[PDB]
RNA sequence: CCGCUGAAAGCAUCUAAGCGGGAAGCCCGCCCCAAGAUGAGGCCUCCCACGGCGUCAAGCCGGUAAGGACCCGGGAAGACC
RNA sequence: UCGAUGUCGGCUCGUCGCAUCCUGGGGCUGAAGAAGGUCCCAAGGGUUGGGCUGUUCGCCCAUUAAAGCGGCACGCGAGCU
RNA sequence: CAAGUCUGGGCUAAGUGGUAAAGGAUGUGGCGCCGCGAAGACAGCCAGGAGGUUGGCUUAGAAGCAGCCAUCCUUUAAAGAGUGCGUAAUAGCUCACUGGUCGAGUGGCGCCGCGCCGAAAAUGAUGCGGGGCUUAAGCCCAGCGCCGAAGCUGCGGGUCUG
């Protein structure tokens, strides 16, 4: 998403690491974090 | 020799259920050359004459059943090219030459206050200050007469042996007449 | 940490490791740069590093390991649904012939060691020798015949949700 | 085909870094190095970016030029030759330094097979 | 590091107009707090704002007592060209001196604020540092 | 961008290691040159060791129509070439 | 650089580049469809006639999928204008 | 392209090295804190997922799950001022609460040293180049010797000033 500043949102969702990548899974469409 | 080939005979076209446009072609069976193969070490080309009698004026399907009549005993008729189906075809341009900017190239030239005041072709630019001197680019004056041409999808109607003779569709055979064009089918699309 | 069931026959070498026994006949790769514990009758992980990184290393060997058995043991089926009121699927050929519109309905195949059945047009599944490769090409079909959550219907792995 | 045995040499694992460099001083000397192996031979891990760089040479492809060898064949090559110089000597050398895919006499395959092998 | 004309002189003596010091609430213990460690001629409004934004997300207790205040002045543009400068004034700021005692977060336990003041953190201009004073916090 | 398989977090994770899904894109494929790519590449066909002089005579003479070339005669081949 | 580098706009010839207008591939919606909007990936090719204005730009006409931003001395006068 | 692919003890796995800021994020590696595993501990799992709580503005609906104000009592396994998905308020799940099984090490914030996102570009690419990932090499701290100026000594000659 804003590809910079990715911070957590339901409230579990999940910092992972793709890539040396932080992107931000969870279980709502709704948070599709993605730096 | 891997293909098919002979000359160019002339265009014309009428019939048909419309009526469409064609060229004819000129060839027998331009004998057996030898025949493709990598094989044991580099094997190529060989030629134990069996030649004309002025050559020495000189002096794995489409070429395997090349094997077929080269072993025959050199010649092999042209038409396996049958009822309309897509060689494709190479001609050697004709000789246009050395021209200008404008059939080298399409390119509008002289617009009109000056189209005409004693000046008219000759492209218009080379290239920016900075960038530096000359690209390889922009062609230039790039003769065309000799270039190797063709072309594919070409559809070939029918063939008649009055002499060994065939009959496609929309000639651009390149050259002309009484001149040099070869036929293979490849990568068809209209397969 | 693991034992090596009955029939479980392993074979520890190069670097791969064959584990065979019944509806499971298996020859896997088992890693070159860390440590193989195999004995007769139970197995289990070495510690060629024994810190955290090849930790996780062969945490999930341990995993994989206990895998070609669980495997080579009693082999692997997956649950798939077919939700489509239209949407239908059933064997046909040595294949599955799903239909979900489009026109052309498919046939899609379980290369050798893949297997799947219809018990019954609407419920599908597949079962395979073994874990990874099954719920691969299974979920395989399982995105390809779509799951479109709009509003219900696709295929979809077992027990899953609505939506709105 | 076949040839003398001035320089007997072979690959693989190796670092491939100072073994052309030693390629090379010998190259240099004067010593005719005939050697095989590409593919076994090796270089730094990061596989990944590994395979980026030499691709590097691989599309290196600018108008005038730019080929860039396909094969591990290149690939040695232009390192040896990157420790050479172009004037007379360093060129015959490069004549004179010779290697082959695996053997046509008595991490070093991934690059060049992934960009041209 | 180049400064103000002289203060009753070019801009000399004002209310550097701002917002106050003292927001937030007592207590004898727990020093809750925020400092930096930059250095520059902080920003007056900039500043001004940052604090009171922190006051914005609170309203009450948890001292929000703000140790900073903008006195000396900027300028530029205002006359012929570039060569000759007169002076247009603006930007009153104080020098941040490279860390400091900054504004408080002070009482005995209140954690809303010490978040709050982060939040006013987060919000001013140079990095600045987020922390506890002599004894903790709670 | 989406999955499976699974550590390290005895509970999850597409995941460093293991495997796939996916672009009018990249590589190849189509067509157009092209070993003067000095690393001059293949193949076939054909011509056979002339001379007499100091030598590692790899230098000077008839040659073989093996062949080709010049001149002439002609080409949508074309400024010349 | 003043023993000198010819400053607009146009022309003709163009060539990068991406923040991509049109394209394709994506994830997202307050997305059903459909069409929209949010952003990520990608520069392949493609990116129209007038109109008035020295103009670039711009406003308007009729199209279109599109009618892209910007570089190259705001590219081009030993090529015109 | 002249000289240790020196040896010694760390840390890197991004080619960082071969430019960047704010700001991210149980990356990695080293240092201090609060709660316990036999009140046998965090994630797993079983379960009741207590009652006066459904209190005020707005209610038309706060009755945590519109928002503005509270944040008490409690009979008893505690408590949940019930942070949490919603809906018209209500009406279910979730731990902020723990038995057995386990069973032996788990969740925390500071201090750090090394490193990835942010950090798009125009004739073509780039550590200088060839190059390298536990002597690679880089980066830190250790000792080591060898390189290298017309600079300093040997060698010999020129020269001015005293």
């Amino acid at each position: 998403k804003v590809r910079s500043s990715v911070k957590k949102m339901c409230d579990n969702c999940k910092v992972v690491r793709r890539h040396g990548r932080v992107l931000v899974i969870c279980s709502n469409v709704k948070h599709k974090q993605r730096q | 020799v891997q293909g098919f080939a002979g000359y160019k005979a002339g265009m014309t076209p009428r019939e048909g259920m419309e009526t469409v446009p064609v060229t004819v072609i000129e060839t027998p069976p331009m004998r057996a050359v030898a025949l493709r193969a990598y094989e044991q070490r580099p094997l190529t080309e060989v030629w134990t004459d069996e030649f004309h009698s002025e050559l020495d004026r000189t002096l794995s399907d489409r070429l395997d059943h090349a094997l077929d009549i080269v072993e025959d005993g050199g010649e092999h008729a042209m038409n396996i090219f049958r009822a309309g189906e897509y060689a494709d075809v190479a001609g050697v341009t004709k000789g246009k030459g050395t021209q200008g900017p404008v059939k080298r190239w399409g390119v509008q030239k002289r617009k009109g206050k000056h189209a005409r005041q004693g000046w008219r072709r000759r492209i218009g630019n080379l290239g920016p200050w900075n960038p530096s001197r000359v690209r390889s680019t922009v062609p230039q004056q790039g003769q065309t007469g000799y270039h190797q041409r063709t072309e594919l999808n070409k559809r070939l109607i029918d063939i008649g042996e009055g002499g060994p003779y065939t009959l496609v569709k929309g000639s651009v055979p390149g050259p002309d007449k009484r001149l040099v064009p070869f036929f293979r089918a490849v990568r068809p699309n209209d397969q | 940490p693991i034992e090596i069931p009955a029939g479980v026959t392993v074979t520890v070498n190069g670097n791969t490791v064959t584990v065979k026994g019944p509806k499971g006949e298996l020859t896997r790769t088992f890693h070159p740069d860390m440590t193989i514990t195999v004995e007769g009758n139970v197995i289990t992980v070495t510690r060629p590093s024994d810190e955290k990184h090849h930790r996780a290393l062969h945490g999930t060997t341990r995993s994989l390991l206990a895998n070609m058995v669980e495997g080579v043991s009693k082999g692997y089926e997956k649950a798939l649904e077919l939700v489509g009121v239209g949407y239908r699927a059933s064997k046909q050929g040595k294949k599955l012939v799903l239909s979900v519109g489009y026109s052309h309905p498919v046939e899609i195949e379980p290369e050798e060691g893949l297997e799947i059945e219809v018990p019954s047009q609407t419920k599908i599944i597949v079962k395979g020798a073994d874990k990874q490769r099954v719920g691969e090409l299974a979920a395989n079909i399982r995105a390809v015949r779509p799951p479109e959550p709009y509003k219900g219907k696709g295929i979809r792995y077992e027990g899953e949700l609505v939506r709105l | 085909a076949e040839f003398d045995a001035d320089v007997i040499v072979d690959a693989r694992d190796c670092i491939m870094g100072r073994v052309a460099s030693q390629v090379a001083e010998q190259a240099l000397d004067g010593e005719t190095v005939a050697v095989v192996n590409a593919e076994r031979a090796v270089i730094t891990g990061r596989e990944e970016q590994i395979v980026e760089k030499y691709e590097k040479r691989v599309d290196i492809g600018n108008d005038n030029g730019y080929f860039y060898p396909k094969r591990p064949d290149g690939i040695f090559k232009r390192t040896i030759r990157g420790m050479l110089p172009k004037k007379q000597r360093g060129r015959e050398a490069f004549e004179s330094v010779r290697v082959y895919l695996g053997n046509p006499y008595d991490t070093l395959g991934e690059i060049s097979e992934t960009l041209g092998a | 590091s180049i400064k103000p004309t002289r203060r009753e002189y070019i801009s000399g003596i004002p209310g550097k107009g701002i917002a106050q010091f003292k927001m937030g609430n007592n207590t004898y213990p727990a020093q809750v707090e925020n400092v930096v460690e930059k250095p520059v001629q902080i920003r007056h409004n900039a500043l001004e704002a940052a604090r009171n934004a922190a006051n914005r997300f609170v309203q009450n207790s948890g001292k929000f007592r703000i140790r900073k205040f903008p006195f000396h002045v900027i300028r530029e543009q205002d006359g012929d060209g570039m060569r000759a400068p007169f002076g247009k004034s603006v930007g009153t700021a104080a020098r941040s001196h490279g860390a400091n005692h900054d504004f408080i977060a002070w009482v005995n336990p209140d954690p809303a604020v010490e978040f709050a003041w982060r939040r006013a953190y987060m919000k001013v201009t140079p990095t600045v540092n987020i922390d506890s004073s002599p004894a903790g916090n709670a």
